[PDB]
């Protein structure tokens, strides 16, 4: 299963 | 053995209309088992493992809530990297992604990983400790200092040493009869005359899985590398993997030279004689 | 920018008469954006399908084209490449030894 949170750059 | 799991995504910047086209896909080792493009019809992660499908409709839209989020975060990616490298709006850039975590042959957390592209080249990665970052440049840099004020790292960490590689252990299991299975390479060698003079030998190792692998050659019983060629690992299309060696000798001294073969389905290596 | 690679293969071993796939697997490029054909006769063959964009180590992408074939003594396959890198479309000629 993927990660479940991505912080903008 | 040793396994993974390992999520991809692409991000590709559409200028004059709309988003970026993105395409996520997640392999168990050498095995892809899931797949989101931006381009499809569904707008759903779809499965392209037989293993995957006995997963309940919870887990598709559990997955294609987060890979569309996912989609979102690279697309402000794209528009806060042009900033970052003061780019014109006018040409198509990419971000790329892969994050996933390793385990060894006793099914335990070894290594993850988190890194990070823009038009190719290295952005910005999580260290093997995965505590801290290593940026490229003072674009990466500023987007490190973020990540630390956030502390990116430890949510991160928790996901490649915990959920990560209990999943993983869950594919394994639950895919056993395939992702479990050691595929030997089938062996041969074949002859081709180039003059009078001069013979090419070449080993070949079909549908063998998974993809890792070495092929050397020997001359009497020592390692030669002149005079030969070694292809890339290509796919079969069938989930297995081809490659090929070859080399040149002198014709009639064809018995001088072994072809060697690795390969986890192997006990002992092969040997191979024209 | 990086300009692919090329292989094209079939599946299987070959052989005049007998059903079989034909692979064209272009690596090492990038950006992702390419243009792959099988050619039959210097045809366009038509029911071609790819797998999933994904990249290697390096960041350069991958790509598998195939479909259906069944080899002749008379027939020529080929792939046919065009990328921002080529000036010019490279043809790769399928060798049955390859």
């Amino acid at each position: 299963v993927l990660h479940d949170d991505l912080l903008e750059a | 053995g040793s396994h993974s799991m390992r999520y991809f995504f692409t991000s590709v910047s559409r200028p004059g209309r709309g988003e970026p086209r993105f395409i996520a896909v997640g392999y168990v080792d050498d095995t892809q088992f899931v797949r989101f493009d931006s381009d499809a019809a569904s707008q759903r992660m779809e499965p392209r493992a037989p293993w995957i499908e006995q997963e309940g409709p919870e887990y598709w839209d559990g997955e294609t809530r987060k890979v569309k989020a996912h989609s979102q975060t690279h697309r402000v990616d794209l528009g806060t990297l042009r900033g970052y490298y003061n780019q014109s709006e006018a040409g198509s850039h990419t971000v790329q992604r892969m994050y996933g975590c390793d385990v060894g042959s006793d099914w335990r957390f070894l290594r993850g990983y988190h890194q990070y592209a823009y038009d190719g080249k290295d952005y910005i990665a999580l260290k093997e400790d995965l505590r801290s970052w290593t940026a490229a440049d003072m674009a990466a840099q500023t987007t490190k200092h973020k990540w630390e004020a956030a502390h990116v790292a430890e949510q991160l960490r928790a996901y490649l040493e915990g959920t990560c590689v209990e999943w993983l252990r869950r594919y394994l299991e639950n895919g056993k009869e395939t992702l479990q299975r050691t595929d030997a390479p089938k062996t041969h060698m074949t002859h081709h005359a180039v003059s009078d003079h001069e013979a090419t030998l070449r080993c070949w190792a079909l549908s063998f899985y998974p993809a890792e692998i070495t092929l050397t050659w020997q001359r009497d019983g020592e390692d030669q590398t002149q005079d030969t060629e070694l292809v890339e690992t290509r796919p079969a299309g069938d989930g297995t993997f081809q490659k090929w060696a070859a080399v040149v000798v002198p014709s009639g001294q064809e018995q001088r030279y072994t072809c060697h073969v690795q390969h986890e389905g192997l006990p002992k290596p092969l040997t191979l004689r024209w | 920018q990086r300009t692919p690679k090329i292989q094209v293969y079939s599946r299987h071993p070959a052989e005049n008469g007998k059903s079989n796939f034909l692979n064209c697997y272009v690596s090492g490029f990038h950006p992702s954006d390419i243009e792959v054909d099988l050619l039959k006769n210097g045809e366009r063959i038509e029911k071609v399908e790819h797998s999933d964009l994904s990249f290697s180590k390096d960041w350069s992408f991958y790509l598998l084209y195939y479909t259906e074939f069944t080899p002749t003594e008379k027939d020529e396959y080929a792939c046919r490449v065009n990328h921002v890198t080529l000036s010019q479309p490279k043809i790769v000629k399928w060798d049955r030894d390859m």
